[PDB]
């Protein structure tokens, strides 16, 4: 029942920088902390334990010390592989306590999103519901702002989206823009808009249809 | 390597119990040490429990002690924990660990277990989303999957049966009122659709749904 404090709750670093996580203790723990990685899948993965001690097949680019209160991991050169939360762990107390963690963002180049727009289906339409759906794809940084227009005017109820985690793949994000209306709405507008702005564009990526004709 | 499976989860009725099951593999259970992780939708990880192999040491955090019971069998290679007075605090992934944590691989579908703590199952509605606009990448065409409507989560979603992987994005669930909606967005060949046929693969276990969706030519 130590509690932990755990800095920076979040950040980007470029591959290859040199990122330090730290943990303080509100009480003695006499080096009984462990760094673990919660990778993308769940999956938890100790670092290190008695707070510098390596477990085995850790990557020696990992390493724990303590200054004083502080005791600190140090990453020296991000790999994409090191895509992962980080927790610091206290195993002296009775009742274990985990660090606040750390969201690991992987830094870099700018990436402009891929707009698709998808009209209702006619399954949902024959329900009496209508959405409009608009996936803004593949995009660096997580920034990006969507705006729905129903004919000429700007929708702004109704819209319910959704972004994606870092992809631990290609380090991009991707988002989904619903705009869920009434089929007596629909079927009464012509044209949908889902226009987007993102830091790679000055001009929004717009994408549209008119309904109309089947 | 070691592979450990956690498999309670569900909704349960604020009030109501649930009992999770961890099936350990890999390594001589016996001789280790467990613990029962916890981690809330927007919060960090929290240890909740520990037990040692011979069950004669049991540690349970602050917040569920006196209302979980951590046990394991160690013939059949389980661990399990018993939880009661279920509080909405308590609604979220379960996962169960060797004492140190090693890193092992989890179950084909994933890695932990949801429990929510709340009202009522609904059914999710499936919908296809085929182009017509449908706005592509470039020679390759994009389609989509709307799952609407459903509670509780999770909803397992895959294209042509996971055969289809590369490529897909399944956006996360947002609840809106007390249901959830989540799409995924696939991108194939200009080749490939419509002439190899994608399927939508639902199931939302929750309900008993399961529901295949294949996407045809319009919009």
């Amino acid at each position: 029942q130590i509690q932990m404090t755990q800095s920076p709750s979040s950040l980007s670093a470029s591959l290859g920088e040199r990122v330090s996580l730290t943990c303080r203790a509100s009480q003695e723990i006499s080096g009984y902390l462990s760094w673990l990685q919660q990778k993308p899948d769940g999956t938890i993965k100790r670092l290190i334990y008695a707070a510098s001690t390596l477990d085995s097949g850790v990557p020696k680019r990992f390493s724990g010390s303590r200054s004083g209160s502080d005791y600190s991991l140090t990453i020296s050169s991000l790999e994409s592989e090191d895509f992962a939360d980080y927790y610091c762990l206290q195993y002296a107390s009775s009742p274990y306590t985990f660090g606040g963690g750390t969201k690991l963002e992987i830094l870099r180049g700018g990436a402009a999103p891929t707009v698709s727009i998808f009209p209702p289906s006619s399954e949902q339409l024959t329900s009496g519901g209508a959405s409009v759906v608009c996936f803004l794809n593949n995009f660096y940084p997580k920034d990006i702002n969507v705006k729905w227009k129903i004919d000429g005017s700007e929708r702004q109820n109704g819209v319910l989206n959704s972004w994606t985690d870092q992809d631990s793949k290609d380090s991009t994000y991707s988002m989904s823009s619903t705009l869920t209306l009434t089929k007596d709405e629909y079927e009464r507008h012509n044209s949908y808009t889902c226009e987007a702005t993102h830091k790679t564009s000055t001009s929004p990526i717009v994408k549209s249809f008119n309904r109309n004709e089947c | 390597d070691v592979k450990l499976v956690e498999s309670g989860g569900g909704l349960v009725q604020p009030g109501g119990s649930r009992k999770l099951s961890c099936a350990a593999s890999g390594f001589t259970f016996s001789s280790f040490g467990m613990h029962w992780v916890r981690q809330a939708p927007e919060k960090g990880l929290e240890w909740v429990a520990y037990i040692s192999s011979g069950s004669s040491t049991i540690y349970y955090a602050d917040t569920v002690k006196g209302r979980f019971t951590i046990s394991r069998d160690n013939p059949k290679n389980t661990l399990f924990l018993q939880m009661t007075s279920l509080r909405s605090e308590d609604t979220a992934m379960y996962y169960c660990a060797r004492g140190d944590y090693y890193g092992s691989r989890g179950a084909y579908w994933g890695q932990g277990t949801l429990v929510t703590v709340s009202a009522k199952t609904t059914a999710p509605s499936v919908y296809p989303l085929a182009p017509v606009c449908g706005d592509t990448t470039g020679s390759s065409v994009t389609l989509g999957c709307l799952v609407k409507g459903y509670f509780p989560e999770p909803v397992t979603l895959t294209w042509n049966s996971g055969s289809l992987s590369s490529g897909v994005h399944t956006f996360p669930a947002v609840l809106q009122s007390d249901l959830y909606t989540l799409s995924s967005s696939v991108t194939v060949t200009s080749s490939t659709w419509p002439s190899q046929s994608i399927t939508c693969n639902v199931a939302h276990p929750a309900s008993s749904t399961k529901v295949d969706k294949k996407i045809e030519p319009r919009g």
